[PDB]
């Protein structure tokens, strides 16, 4: 019946930049306006980690194919794509240009560019998470491992002795709390001190580059903070991970606060990948500050150059960046973009809602609810001491959520509401 | 009630019927994934995981039948 | 000089109390499942193999199977005998219910149980 | 010209054209006496001419 | 045959096609015949080793074949 | 990337007929197993023809040519781009078979593992000739 | 079994013996190659689990070291049909037609030889009727051939040459390689006499 | 009751279905294992391997159902 | 009583069941047997080794079936 | 007694379905067979004897069946 | 009695069962020497035998069924 778009056009009325979240939001624009309008969408990456079940994915309580997914997927057929980032944004003159040099123009545009990982940042450190074998590990696979690879899931089982550091990058970085590990590592490490495996003159620091663990909500940090204590965790602020040594296992810090760097001996060391801003958001004049997007708070929309919006973690929102406070962030965006091509007016704005577990144990959670002036809900820090309530959220979050990205991609089901 | 009875114990016979095709439907799985090995034995590892995936899809219909058996027996 | 002529092929395994150490049981087996809790950690850990663990679950299988139908023969009646006393009064109270209803010809036969829906 | 060992290892991974009115085992070796003698005929008679 | 012809018989595809023509030579115009014609010396190479004349072009002189 | 509805090259070593034809409609010839039929937007493919006849239609009648003939062998491929082409040893015309002229000579034959096929791939093909002359 | 027939009062004394003989060693094998494998037999027969639940694999293995026995006991059948198929030949063999019409100068008075005996079947009886009872004779004796040299087979293929090669092997690899390099030292010594040509 | 059980006996019948399957489903696997071997005789090890592995899961099934007919049958 | 012996009965006729299938099953194998074998006859031992041992297999579910025919049939 | 004998006549009509189920893998076979045999004619009497081989293995079923009827109808 | 007498009509309908059998079995049987006629037309008499003969096989069976039919029709 219907007809494919074509991609080999001038310009558009609507164009996407992300698949993760940009083909999300796509698929959910068409089915609202029934393909009354062309939109084009251009990722850089051509497979999306679903970082929000990484931590089941250690466990391997989810496989391989449930986790890796294609961004082609998450687009529609009638939409079309290419894997081509874009070279320059010109907002005065509505267009983009890519990395080929094709330019494009556009009526609306969606940023959803989010936080790219940039492992550079830490010399040495891809080439020890690519080793099957040294005890280096991070947030997220490369893109080297086949499926017999599964040296993710050894960083909690194999750490016999040594010391061991989980490293939080500075702030922005991606994965704020759906990849803390160090509440299940310490249960399932509190088993191998009584039997022997773990040898006693082990040392497990929290090395945070930042001063507070979640930054947008006080009370889910001083909930860390507080059990961190209560588990007899030790950690280090403003501190944060410089250089990897694969051959001597030397691990080179810097606390940024006195400018000191250090060198300490690892055995199996943890890290979330850091994040890095790209340039061509910073020449166009559209971030501010460390990076992140200039855009309302409630409509999403752009300061200034009112045709551009912009979503996920590349929007400067006093929320926490999570998957689901991206399922309000898209129904707000096809909403207002709806409304800029019919000239009428924004009525929906986004509450800042977000909700993400934590796994207070090795088969036990708690969400993180929060809104905008960091208020949470009735599930806000529940059950988080442990019980039959937890447990079972705990598989319902595991079993039953890799089996829903599923359908986010192709359409079957929509958000929550 | 003894009569709806019999029929409980009856269709938790008949969830032996899909057991009957999923031994069927194994062979003709592996069958395709010997004779799709020996054209190109290149692609062991890819041939190979795709037939075990597709062979637990198989299971997940066997345990929902049996699931549904002891259901239907006791409800 | 024996070491002279021993064949380095043969280092393809490690063997130990019957047992190849070279065994990736971190992505095959029982053990390959991460997210196990801590008795079945601590019963990997005693063991260090599926293998031995499954050997002798083996017997202490039929010595649980053989017990607990024991207490169930001795025992038992603890639990169950009202479940049979009252299936034997109900056996009782639905026989007396058919010769009620149903068809006797001139010898004592229910000839005819499709004569209604109440006689089947 | 590459030898026939390396022609029939490389000829395997033929995918893109099918091959099955004659099996690829029989196929692989025809056409390497086509890609063979086809520039032994054009050699000769480049070298005659001259 | 042409598959068989080559798998229990080390028969190459041009030598069947000579083989196939070879009865059927006189039938075809005299354009056809005076192309199928093969006629070389062949010299392991020393002042005056060998000296091989291959004319057959059938049998086991040209085209060699396990059969031969 | 793409190419155009489709050129086909018919060549032979002493005589090129067409080295890129675009108004014949459809081709057909026999292979070991069967006969195949080739024609525009047919997939990649590689083919080996016996000494079989090929016959091809034409839209606008080509001079010299009668569009059917009789092969001692050739190959096929079908290139991706939408491409066949036939490179056979030799060609001719069914009017120039001059049949009755077989076995003058060459019935001779070698017991052996390779002159046994030599002489079925000979019987094949003289049992062929005279089929394609009808 | 014949130069045993004055041995006692069964002439298949002998055999009776030897087909238990040969089913409770037969029975013993499996369970000294389990012996033999030790407390992994369980992985030499089914592998490696899938499961964390001791209990689950409990009864999977159960299954397998059941199996491994079925492999050996349903091959009895075997010798049931071959033992069957064998009675029903002699039962009509030993069943079969003879009478004082078959004999030369038969004494045999009191049988059947002085008494009125029609029948009811078909009649050229030497043309129609005696030839199909030895059709069926030869349908008895190839169908019984053909059975107890068939199972005979397939009972020593699966019980003893299948059985082995699915639960045993032999490795490819060595551990000790002295002999290639002492006959290449050898050959060296006794080259002036190879010169020779022995 | 004396019904029920002889429905529980007839269950116990029905299981000898998949074990016809089963026969049928492995001529299959073997009838393509030949096939997959002719077309392509130099992986024996791989090809093989993989027969007997499917012919695992296949009598897998089998005996899995077994065990629900003695348990319908005394349960 | 009488009931379920003529239950007992009536499964034991149940049995012939996998005897159809293992007949279709070889068939089957055989079939694939000669298509390879006239595929590739050159490798013949091999092929052939393997249909036996499948055959094997097939009909040792068949007389399986008989063993569970007369237990039921007698326990 | 008669009434199960009713019931025993029954089963041994059961015994017809591998009667029927043979004749299918015969069709199969043959046909096999006779495509395997044009591809490689060279083999003719290696096919033809694996032929009439694999159909010895059909009626193995076949009588098998019969015996295992009239068996049940008097044992 | 009078219903042994039913059953034993009943069974003899049970022997139509591998007349539809033999059926699909022909035709599948001449399905296959249409085709391998098509790959070797030069042998066309050799295949021709074959597939009667195969046939005949398949008769045997049908014979066979209706004999027993008859026969525990009438014993
Ligand atoms: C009832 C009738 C009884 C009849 C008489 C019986 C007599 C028996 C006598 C002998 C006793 C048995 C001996 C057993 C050992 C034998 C040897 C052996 O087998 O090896 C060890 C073996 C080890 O087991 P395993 O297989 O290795 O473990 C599995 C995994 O490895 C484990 O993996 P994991 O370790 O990684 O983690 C496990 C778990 C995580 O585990 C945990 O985290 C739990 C740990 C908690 C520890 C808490 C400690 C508390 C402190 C102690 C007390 C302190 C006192 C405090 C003060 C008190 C003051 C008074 O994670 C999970 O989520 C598990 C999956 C989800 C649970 C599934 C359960 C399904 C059951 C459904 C039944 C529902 C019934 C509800 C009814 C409720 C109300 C009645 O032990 C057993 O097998 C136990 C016996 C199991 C038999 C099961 C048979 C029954 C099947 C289910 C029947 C369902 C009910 C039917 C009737 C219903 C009627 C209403
Ligand atoms: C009416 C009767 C019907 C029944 C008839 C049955 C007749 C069958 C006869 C069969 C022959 C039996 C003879 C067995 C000889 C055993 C000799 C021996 O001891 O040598 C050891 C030998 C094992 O040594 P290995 O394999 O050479 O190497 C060992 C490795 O080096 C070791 O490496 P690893 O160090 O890493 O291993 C770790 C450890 C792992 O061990 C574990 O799994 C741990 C278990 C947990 C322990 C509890 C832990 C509690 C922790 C509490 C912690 C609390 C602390 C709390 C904190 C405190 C704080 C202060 O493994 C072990 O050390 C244990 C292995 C020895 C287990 C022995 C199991 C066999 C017992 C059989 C009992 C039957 C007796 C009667 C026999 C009757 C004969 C007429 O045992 C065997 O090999 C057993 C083989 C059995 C094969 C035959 C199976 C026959 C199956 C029959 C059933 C057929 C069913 C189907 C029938 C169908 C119809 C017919
Ligand atoms: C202008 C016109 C002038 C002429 C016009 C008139 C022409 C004459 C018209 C005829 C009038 C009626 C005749 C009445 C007088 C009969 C007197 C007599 O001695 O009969 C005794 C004789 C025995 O009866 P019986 O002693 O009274 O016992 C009473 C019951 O049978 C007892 O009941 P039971 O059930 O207990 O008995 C068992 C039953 C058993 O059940 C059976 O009946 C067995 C049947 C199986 C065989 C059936 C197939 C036979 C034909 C196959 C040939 C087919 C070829 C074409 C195929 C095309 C396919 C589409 O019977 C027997 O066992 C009989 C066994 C003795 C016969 C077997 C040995 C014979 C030797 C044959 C060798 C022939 C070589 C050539 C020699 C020629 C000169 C002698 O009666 C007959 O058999 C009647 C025969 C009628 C002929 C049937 C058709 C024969 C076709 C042959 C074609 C080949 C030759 C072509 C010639 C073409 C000429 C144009
Ligand atoms: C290709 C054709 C098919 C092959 C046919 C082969 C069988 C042919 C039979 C030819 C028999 C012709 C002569 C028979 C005469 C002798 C027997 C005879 O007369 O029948 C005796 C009698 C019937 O007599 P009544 O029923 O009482 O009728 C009396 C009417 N007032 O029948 C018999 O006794 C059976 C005959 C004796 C059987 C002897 C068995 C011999 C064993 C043979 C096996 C050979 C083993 C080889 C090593
Ligand atoms: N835990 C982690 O480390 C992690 C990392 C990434 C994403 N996530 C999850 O993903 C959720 C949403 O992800 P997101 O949409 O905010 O960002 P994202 O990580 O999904 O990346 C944005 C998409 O746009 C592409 N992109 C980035 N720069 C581009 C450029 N110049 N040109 C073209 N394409 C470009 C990316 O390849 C990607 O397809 C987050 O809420 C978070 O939960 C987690």
């Amino acid at each position: 019946k219907r007809k494919k778009t074509s991609g080999d056009l001038d310009n558009y009325d609507v164009l996407f930049v992300g698949a993760n979240l940009g083909g999300i939001c796509s698929n959910h624009f068409d089915k609202d306006t029934h393909g009354k309008y062309k939109c084009f969408v251009s990722f850089d990456q051509p497979i999306n980690q679903i970082y929000s079940v990484r931590i089941p994915y250690e466990q391997q309580r989810v496989r391989k194919s449930e986790y890796i997914h294609f961004s082609k997927k998450s687009i529609n057929q009638f939409t079309p794509s290419e894997m081509l980032a874009v070279k320059e944004i010109l907002p005065e003159q509505n267009a983009v240009v890519l990395s080929s040099g094709r330019r494009i123009g556009y009526n609306q545009l969606v940023l959803a560019t989010g936080l790219k990982h940039d492992f550079s940042q830490i010399k040495g450190f891809y080439e020890a998470l690519e080793h099957p074998e040294h005890p280096v590990y991070a947030n997220r696979d490369p893109e080297t491992w086949r499926s017999a690879q599964h040296k993710y899931s050894k960083y909690i089982s194999n750490f016999k002795s040594g010391d061991g550091y989980f490293c939080i990058p500075e702030y922005p970085y991606a994965g704020e709390v759906e990849c803390f590990n160090f509440f299940v590592s310490d249960e399932v490490w509190k088993w191998a001190q009584h039997h022997g495996a773990l040898s006693p003159k082990h040392t497990f620091t929290i090395v945070n580059a930042n001063e507070k663990f979640v930054h947008y909500c006080d009370s889910a940090d001083a909930f860390i903070k507080e059990r961190l204590e209560k588990r007899g965790i030790r950690v280090e602020y403003n501190t944060k991970l410089l250089e990897v040594h694969q051959d001597g296992q030397k691990a080179t810090f810097i606390n940024t606060k006195t400018g000191e760097k250090s060198v300490r001996d690892y055995n199996n060391l943890y890290s979330i990948v850091p994040s890095k801003r790209q340039e061509f958001l910073d020449k166009a004049g559209l971030t501010n500050g460390n990076g992140l997007l200039n855009v309302d708070h409630q409509t999403l929309q752009h300061k200034k150059y009112k045709n551009i919006f912009g979503l996920g973690d590349a929007a400067d929102l006093p929320t926490t960046k999570t998957f689901w406070a991206g399922w309000y962030q898209i129904a707000v965006v096809r909403n207002n973009v709806k409304r800029n091509l019919q000239g009428q007016t924004l009525n929906a704005h986004y509450d800042g809602f977000s909700k993400v577990p934590l796994f207070t144990g090795h088969q036990t959670l708690t969400y993180v609810a929060h809104s905008y002036g960091g208020v949470g809900n009735w599930q806000h820090l529940k059950h988080n001491n442990g019980g039959i309530l937890a447990w079972m959220r705990y598989r319902s979050w595991a079993k039953g959520m890799a089996k829903k990205f599923q359908d986010f991609y192709n359409g079957a089901r929509l958000g929550p509401p | 009630m003894l009569l709806v009875k019999a029929v409980k114990v009856l269709v938790m016979g008949g969830c032996m019927l899909p057991i009957a095709f999923g031994a069927l439907g194994t062979g003709v799985l592996f069958a395709g994934f010997n004779v799709a090995l020996s054209r190109n034995p290149e692609e062991t590892e890819s041939l190979f995981n795709n037939t075990l995936m597709g062979f637990a899809l198989i299971e997940t219909f066997i345990f929902m039948s049996i699931g549904l058996g002891f259901f239907v027996l006791f409800a | 000089m024996w070491y002279k002529y021993f064949s380095k092929q043969s280092w393809n395994l490690r063997v130990w109390r019957k047992a190849n150490l070279k065994y990736n049981q971190d992505d095959f087996g029982m053990t390959q499942p991460k997210y196990i809790a801590r008795f079945g950690d601590f019963r990997f850990r005693l063991v260090r193999t599926e293998g031995a663990l499954r050997g002798c679950m083996f017997f202490v299988g039929f010595g649980c199977f053989s017990i607990i139908n024991y207490l169930y023969g001795r025992y038992g009646y603890i639990i169950n005998e009202s479940s049979q006393k009252r299936a034997a009064q109900d056996l009782l109270d639905n026989d007396m219910a058919a010769d009620k209803i149903l068809f006797k010809n001139r010898v004592g036969a229910p000839t005819r149980p499709l004569r209604s829906l109440d006689d089947m | 010209l590459l030898p026939r060992a390396q022609f029939l290892n490389l000829f395997k991974y033929v995918t893109r054209h099918e091959a099955v009115e004659p099996e690829l085992e029989y196929s692989k070796n025809y056409f390497f006496e086509l890609y063979m003698a086809s520039s032994v005929y054009n050699a000769l008679l480049n070298s005659s001419a001259s | 045959c042409i598959e068989f012809a080559f798998k229990k018989a080390g028969i190459p595809i041009v030598r069947n096609f000579l083989h196939s023509t070879e009865g059927v030579i006189y039938g075809l115009p005299q354009r056809v015949q005076r192309n199928l014609a093969i006629n070389y010396t062949v010299k392991q190479y020393k002042e005056g080793k060998a000296v091989s004349a291959k004319t057959i072009k059938t049998l086991q002189e040209a085209f060699p074949s396990k059969g031969d | 990337t793409k190419k155009q509805k489709m050129e086909v090259t018919l060549r032979t070593p002493y005589k090129e007929y067409l080295a890129n034809f675009d108004g014949f409609s459809r081709i057909t010839a026999k292979t070991n197993e069967a006969s195949l039929v080739i024609q525009n937007k047919t997939p990649a493919s590689l083919y080996v023809l016996p000494p079989g006849p090929l016959k091809i239609r034409f839209t606008s009648e080509v001079k010299n040519v009668s569009g059917d003939f009789l092969h001692t062998g050739g190959w096929v491929i079908v290139h991706a781009d939408n491409t066949c082409e036939i490179n056979v040893m030799d060609l001719f015309d069914r009017k120039e078979v001059r049949a009755d002229q077989f076995e003058k000579g060459n019935i001779q034959d070698l017991d052996t593992l390779a002159g046994k096929y030599a002489a079925k791939s000979r019987k094949s093909t003289v049992r062929l000739f005279t089929k394609a002359t009808t | 079994h014949g130069w045993t027939s004055m041995l006692s009062h069964a002439v298949l004394l002998l055999s009776c013996y030897s087909i238990i003989i040969m089913f409770l060693f037969i029975l013993g094998m499996p369970t000294l190659l389990l012996y033999d494998f030790g407390i992994f037999f369980l992985a030499y027969l089914k592998g490696a689990g899938k499961y964390i639940s001791s209990v689950a694999e409990m009864m999977f293995d159960y299954t397998a070291c059941l199996v491994f026995y079925i492999r050996i006991l349903a091959q009895w059948i075997r010798v049931v049909l071959m033992v069957v198929t064998f009675i029903s030949l002699s039962h009509y063999v030993s069943d079969f037609d003879i009478t004082n019409s078959a004999l030369i100068g038969s004494e045999n008075q009191s049988d059947s030889m002085n008494e009125l005996n029609t029948n009811f079947s078909m009649t050229y009886y030497i043309l129609t009727v005696l030839p199909g009872k030895f059709i069926y004779w030869i349908y008895e004796i190839l169908h019984t051939f053909f059975v107890v040299c068939s199972q005979f087979v397939a009972f020593f293929a699966i019980v003893f040459w299948l059985f082995l090669f699915l639960y045993t092997f032999f490795i490819i690899e060595k551990h000790e390689d002295f002999f290639s390099k002492k006959r290449e030292e050898r050959k060296k010594k006794l080259k002036e006499l190879w010169n020779l040509k022995n």
